[PDB]
RNA sequence: CGACUCUUAGCGGUGGAUCACUCGGCUCGUGCGUCGAUGAAGAACGCAGCUAGCUGCGAGAAUUAAUGUGAAUUGCAGGACACAUUGAUCAUCGACACUUCGAACGCACUUGCGGCCCCGGGUUCCUCCCGGGGCUACGCCUGUCUGAGCGUCGCU
RNA sequence: CCCCGCGGACGCUACGCCGCGACGAGUAGGAGGGCCGCUGCGGUGAGCCUUGAAGCCUAGGGCGCGGGCCCGGGUGGAGCCGCCGCAGGUGCAGAUCUUGGUGGUAGUAGCAAAUAUUCAAACGAGAACUUUGAAGGCCGAAGUGGAGAAGGGUUCCAUGU
RNA sequence: CGACCUGGGUAUAGGGGCGAAAGACUAAUCGAACCAUCUAGUAGCUGGUUCCCUCCGAAGUUUCCCUCAGGAUAGCUGGC
RNA sequence: CGGCGACGUCGGCUACCCACCCGACCCGUCUUGAAACACGGACCAAGGAGUCUAACACGUGCGCGAGUCGGGGGCUCGCACGAAAGCCGCCGUGGCGCAAUGAAGGUGAAGGCCGGCGCGCUCGCCGGCCGAGGUGGGAUCCCGAGGCCUCUCCAGUCCGCCGAGGGCGCACCACCGGCCCGUCUCGCCCGCCGCGCCGGGGAGGUGGAGCACGAGCGCACGUGUUAGGACCCGAAAGAUGG
RNA sequence: CGCGACCUCAGAUCAGACGUGGCGACCCGCUGAAUUUAAGCAUAUUAGUCAGCGGAGGAGAAGAAACUAACCAGGAUUCCCUCAGUAACGGCGAGUGAACAGGGAAGAGCCCAGCGCCGAAUCCCCGCCCCGCGGCGGGGCGCGGGACAUGUGGCGUACGGAAGACCCGCUCCCCGGCGCCGCUCGUGGGGGGCCCAAGUCCUUCUGAUCGAGGCCCAGCCCGUGGACGGUGUGAGGCCGGUAGCGGCCCCCGGCGCGCCGGGCCCGGGUCUUCCCGGAGUCGGGUUGCUUGGGAAUGCAGCCCAAAGCGGGUGGUAAACUCCAUCUAAGGCUAAAUACCGGCACGAGACCGAUAGUCAACAAGUACCGUAAGGGAAAGUUGAAAAGAACUUUGAAGAGAGAGUUCAAGAGGGCGUGAAACCGUUAAGAGGUAAACGGGUGGGGUCCGCGCAGUCCGCCCGGAGGAUUCAACCCGGCGGCGGG
């Protein structure tokens, strides 16, 4: 269990800090799971959640196979957007439904220069535990 | 009011007592902050003695305590004089020194000197320039035998 | 309770021709505040009777000869299988109840050699009873972060910590001792002698020079001694049916008499 | 027979108890333990495309630079932003900047008014007007310059 | 020396069970018991719970001398309880108690100081009260007129609601 | 037409001011303003003091007290 | 032993409404006395008052016991729990208890019997033993004549029950003695490196919160008293600074 | 009768510096009550406390004896335990009340003035050059100024010191860098950044699921990680994290070595000869306050006013006498200790929106007072706004339909939704105000699987099935007994 002396496991500090988070670690918060392909083929499990990424929903009403671009990745609150997860409203325009990156799995990564750096920043540390634990 | 036999009290709650009150919750808090203290000026001192200077033999004052013998504040200067020791040199090797007490009897000097010797023989002195040894010690015994002692150097002994 | 608490107000009575309680009242005009009663237990916003304070006396000091001898009771229940099964602690199928096991055990470094373990002495049900019973506390706990409540489980007793500890740990209900500094608070968990408890060779060993013999004081305690029975045959069935009792006795007057009715 | 009144129940109001929750307190403990004439604390007034409060900021005004980070901010709009002839956002923050009062400092304030030295313009050097910049508080230390004394003397 | 029958109720949480006899008012006050009740902590119930927790409602079924408790039905929507110990900011009808809410009073008292309004039209869903016109009155220059100081601070002026 | 009325500016501040004097006035407060604090001031005096059952069950008397609406003391009560 | 039982009836003293007979004044409070023409209370919800610390006293529970107690400190990976727990012993310093009495100087708690001797002078030197005396009660325990037994007797083999009397006597109580300290009265001896305004001893009264083969210490709980805001609310006032 | 030196003063927007004000929990110096208790009250107590004024720092203050003692002596200060509710003070009433010794935490010692010696050996400022910048220093130069003999520096301070001889030991200091260690340490020294295990597997519950069953090989997978939080439930394996003497990157500090720039300059023992101290201070009288300090503990005002084998202290005033102990009237000093303010953290048998801070929220806000100052109330739709399109009545508020949702019997002060109180419906009743206790009766809502009313042990009889009933054999396991 926790041991370090420095980092709390208090519920009400840990709730304050998760919703007056910065959206830069918003970001991290915001990481999915990547699909067993992509798992397989960089050695990385999860990753903060991109704008242009295509991912499937895994939970809630929207669960299926069908691969959806995501579309909005709205850090204020803790939602994302994806294409064809929509409802119509009222007056029969559609509006997006938020869900919570962690309830999807990313099928397909935006990969430029600063992800593939995180990607094997990640491999790389993930080696280095599995070679320490041999 | 009295209330048929009882003890006449007299409790000192009269001063508004509650303003000054100590309460002793940093206790078990303080207990960890001294033994820090201690054990990192141990490892400061790293072959010095612990728990500090060689401090000498002395009879306790009163006709209650003067059967028990304590340890004191400073070895005499006769008592340095007698053991060959300057009063300058003894607190740069570890001897306590008391410029202020006097030595009324010759079997308190004389106890006390040679606990001076003693120790001066039991003492390892490590040369200045550990490249170049003066006069400090043989290298062949203050390499192995120089170890930290824990606890009062020659602890008094009723 | 702050000191301060419901005293910060400068409020006064208003007297007693006002038709109104003769509670202190809060000064000024403008806000709902004012007029209200003030300093009162009864008063809302006031202070409480007798606010609590911090020198309330929270420790309390034991004798040591206590101490050490609620610890010989823990000890000695725990090799008990009733007391121990009536602590609920699952112990159907483990060979023997001073349950001890070589030191090899004490030089463990991963979980899972540390739960094979527990399968093979049979003490793995107790460990799942302890899953079982996680649930959520009722009450405010819940917010005072004692969110989670659980059973506990087997107590593993070891003399040194050659990894034992980091190989234990993760498995819930599993709480380590060293013999040299035996908790009645893990010992007895509530008060209830009969916790299950898992000895190492060595400490087992250790554990007469730790608290001595009848015949022998402690080597490790300077003045201790083993407490002294009040009755050392505790069989009243055996007892009473000796017959050097049976001798003694007087027939029994094993027929009721019950009221005769007056005709 | 109906009205009215009373009791009970169903439903509906009024009201906000109860229960569950808690980015708040209270208490204890730990480590540090740092303001200001190089203008503090405090106050005032301003600053957003749409912005009253709160918050942040100071005419470079809901922020500049730098560094880390790595695609957002978001109520709406707008426009950025190859993320490499370097970058959204956020964090950090060491560069820069930091209005007026305020110990508050030219004098004075429920107002206003000066003086000195430079620069620019109307002047077309001589000093009037306008603007800009820098100075102009009290106490006190060392030193400097200028002095005072029928204070003590020396020479004439 | 039981044996054609191989058999023979219950009991004894010993802090339990059983028998017999006498007795039973009570303020102030004292003591005992409480499987009475509230909140939290250590144990324990391989406890309960989205196949519905707490809370609340109930002409529903019962239990206890009682404090109270269990169960059915409804509502509700996420937690809760039993037992052994531990610890209290632990039980309300009152205090001209505190805070909040709600009645009767009661569609009641009242909307009565300074003479006074009326006709027609317009807009408008809607006119005793707005606007215009007409008439009758009042302030009567020490004004119910025209402008300032103090104080207020946008109340000023258009348009709209 | 006067010891006349009145605006504004000034001065006097709490045991102090001011008073042709009423203990008047001193911000609806005056035989001692108002504000905060000491302060949860003290009260032998008034009011209140929250669940059940079971058992026992009073005194208003003695002595002393600046004691007479209160205590101490003995008595009466309960518990062990 | 009889009758009666499904869409109409059967049972449910509880619970809802109604009727009748009897009984029945509104609670709380102070008080000799309240339904009072005595005060508070329109109604409902939530809140609302013997608490905590310290110090005593007694009772009860626990550990150890002439001891007891580490609470301050220190040692243990420095810390999820754990600010806990464990340990110290030349850490028991110290506290309380184990000795009292006097203002103090100070002094400071063992007797009983048997013998020879001065003079067994109300007495001094020893011996030997036992180790807090005695009287009257005193739970319990011990001995116990004599009884209780068998299908019967001359004759004892083993133990069980009742038992008049007798004995040792716990705790405790009453009383009589004894011992320690203070203080009076009387009186005679003894000791010496200090021969003294020195030191010690005796008998008889009396003062003491004493001795007389310890009971305390620590922890917990309850009750009672007290100082603290002190069960809760309440002055008229006083003071300081604005 | 002018010019110079000095002394004592003055001015300057002179050159360069410094102080002011804030906070104030803790600390230091003053000032300083009354409520209260004494059952009244004045001394006393409250209390050297509240209020008031001044001054600091990360601590402050104190501090190296003009001490404690009376011993077989201890030995600066500060803090803890104890001494001890004691000695003592006190209308000796109520009440108040230390210290020494002992045991611990920490531990550290020193510097002037004076007396002397040394050719003022001393210090500040200004110009010039070099090494540097990182808080501005070092070196060299100046017939460059000033301070200073009305006294700077070195030596030296009661523990004695100095100077000469004699003997002995040559013995080794501190400062800022160059490159690199041990890698600084309970395994980084600190600060910052970014990373590192394992199920979203099968079947099902649901609006949603983190729920419920299952996952062969001793058992789904990881576990040095089963803290916590988020996510439509309730999650060790979905995500962030958590564990780890785990990884990588960036920045900063004192630690040893070889060198560098410069300083850096004799120490001890014996003998001899010398030298040695703080004054309107001590002390005394008196007055006021203070203290446990009692014929006067300390502090202060006024008067008197020292000495040097002296002075102070030795807890009863005084004289004489011996003894003990320290050496005042100058200065510095870390640690152990304090901390209701501040920065940043961790935790809790605490509170849970009338509670807990006044303040869970645009709270010291709205608002009140001329001002000093006083000072609230106020949390919750839903998983997601999916926040009700559209039709219809009305001028609109507001309705009826429709629609979203698991649910609007969740519709923007919207979770639940009590009581008081009110409307309506249903039932019953009603001239002694209602209400109540006891006893019945009537009606009504419900309950009773009410509605032909128990079960089960043995035996008898009838009609059917099944092995196998007993006894023997083999094996296993138990209970009891055994010199
Ligand atoms: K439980
Ligand atoms: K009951
Ligand atoms: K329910
Ligand atoms: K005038
Ligand atoms: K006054
Ligand atoms: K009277
Ligand atoms: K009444
Ligand atoms: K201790
Ligand atoms: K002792
Ligand atoms: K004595
Ligand atoms: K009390
Ligand atoms: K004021
Ligand atoms: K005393
Ligand atoms: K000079
Ligand atoms: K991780
Ligand atoms: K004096
Ligand atoms: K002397
Ligand atoms: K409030
Ligand atoms: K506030
Ligand atoms: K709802
Ligand atoms: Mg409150
Ligand atoms: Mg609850
Ligand atoms: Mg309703
Ligand atoms: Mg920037
Ligand atoms: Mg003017
Ligand atoms: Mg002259
Ligand atoms: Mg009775
Ligand atoms: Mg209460
Ligand atoms: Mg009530
Ligand atoms: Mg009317
Ligand atoms: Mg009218
Ligand atoms: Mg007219
Ligand atoms: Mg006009
Ligand atoms: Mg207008
Ligand atoms: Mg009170
Ligand atoms: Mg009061
Ligand atoms: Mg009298
Ligand atoms: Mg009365
Ligand atoms: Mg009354
Ligand atoms: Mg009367
Ligand atoms: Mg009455
Ligand atoms: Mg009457
Ligand atoms: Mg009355
Ligand atoms: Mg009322
Ligand atoms: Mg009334
Ligand atoms: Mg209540
Ligand atoms: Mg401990
Ligand atoms: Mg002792
Ligand atoms: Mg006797
Ligand atoms: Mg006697
Ligand atoms: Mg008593
Ligand atoms: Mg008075
Ligand atoms: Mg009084
Ligand atoms: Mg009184
Ligand atoms: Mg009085
Ligand atoms: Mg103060
Ligand atoms: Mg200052
Ligand atoms: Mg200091
Ligand atoms: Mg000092
Ligand atoms: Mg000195
Ligand atoms: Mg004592
Ligand atoms: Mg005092
Ligand atoms: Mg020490
Ligand atoms: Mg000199
Ligand atoms: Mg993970
Ligand atoms: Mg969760
Ligand atoms: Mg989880
Ligand atoms: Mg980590
Ligand atoms: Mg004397
Ligand atoms: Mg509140
Ligand atoms: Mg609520
Ligand atoms: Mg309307
Ligand atoms: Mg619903
Ligand atoms: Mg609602
Ligand atoms: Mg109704």
């Amino acid at each position: 269990m926790k041991f370090n002396p420095f980092v709390t496991s208090d519920r009400s500090k840990n709730r304050k800090r998760h919703f007056n988070a910065p959206s830069h670690i918003r970001r991290k918060i915001m990481s999915s799971p990547l699909s067993k392909e992509l798992r397989q083929k960089y050695n990385v499990r999860s990753m903060p959640i991109r704008k242009d990424d295509e991912v499937q929903v895994v939970r809630g009403h929207y669960k299926g196979q069908q691969i959806g671009k995501v579309v909005q990745v709205y850090r204020k609150k803790y939602v994302i957007y994806i294409e064809r997860v929509q409802r119509e409203k009222a007056n029969g325009t559609t509006v997006h439904v938020g869900i919570h990156p962690s309830k999807v799995v990313i099928t397909r990564l935006k990969l430029d220069k600063d992800r593939k750096k995180i990607l094997e920043r990640k491999a790389k540390s993930r080696q280095v535990g599995k070679e320490k634990g041999k | 009011a009295p209330s048929r036999n009882g003890m006449v009290l007299k409790p000192h709650f009269h001063k508004d007592w509650q303003r000054r009150v100590a309460t002793w919750f940093n206790q078990p808090a303080r207990k960890i902050r001294r033994r820090k203290a201690r054990q990192a000026k141990a490892r400061r001192i790293a072959p010095r003695p612990a728990s500090g200077p060689i401090r000498p033999i002395v009879r306790c004052p009163t006709v209650r305590y003067h059967t028990k013998v304590r340890a004191g504040r400073g070895f005499s200067l006769e008592e340095l004089r007698v053991a060959g020791i300057h009063k300058k040199v003894a607190r740069t090797i570890g001897i306590s020194v008391d410029p202020r007490r006097r030595n009324k009897s010759t079997e308190s000097l004389q106890a006390n000197v040679q606990r001076l010797k003693e120790y001066r023989s039991k003492l390892i002195l490590f040369p200045r320039k550990p490249s170049a040894p003066k006069k400090g010690d043989s290298s062949a015994e203050e390499l192995k035998l120089a170890t930290q002692l824990t606890g009062p150097v020659m602890p008094v002994r009723n | 309770v702050s000191e301060l608490a419901g005293h910060q107000t400068s409020a006064e009575s208003w007297g007693t021709g006002r038709a109104v309680a003769r509670i202190p009242r809060v000064r000024g005009g403008g806000t709902h505040r004012s007029g209200q009663g003030a300093f009162g237990n009864m008063c809302r916003g006031g202070r409480m009777f007798a606010p609590t304070k911090t020198w309330r006396r929270w420790h309390r000091r034991v004798n040591t000869t206590q101490k050490r001898y609620a610890i010989c009771s823990a000890l000695a229940a725990s090799a008990l299988p009733a007391l121990v099964m009536s602590k609920g602690h699952r112990i159907e199928e483990v060979p023997e109840l001073p349950l001890v096991v070589e030191d090899k055990v004490e030089g463990y470094k991963k979980t899972k050699e540390a739960v094979l373990l527990l399968k093979k002495l049979k003490a793995w049900n107790d460990i799942k009873k302890v899953y079982a019973s996680q649930r959520m506390r009722a009450g405010k706990g819940k917010m005072r972060n004692r969110r989670r409540i659980q059973r506990r489980g087997p107590c593993i007793i070891y003399n040194e910590d050659n990894g034992i500890i980091k190989a234990f740990r993760n498995i819930p209900g599993i709480t380590l001792l060293n013999v040299s500094k035996l908790n009645i608070l893990k010992l007895a968990p509530g008060g209830h002698v009969g916790r299950f408890c898992i000895w190492t060779e060595s400490a087992f060993r250790k554990l007469d020079e730790l608290y001595g013999t009848w015949r022998k004081a402690a080597s490790l305690k300077s003045n201790y001694n083993l407490p002294m029975h009040k009755m050392i045959n505790t069989d009243l069935s055996r007892i009473l049916k000796s017959p050097e009792i049976q001798r003694a006795l007087r027939a029994p007057r094993k027929k009721i008499h019950r009221r005769v009715l007056k005709k």
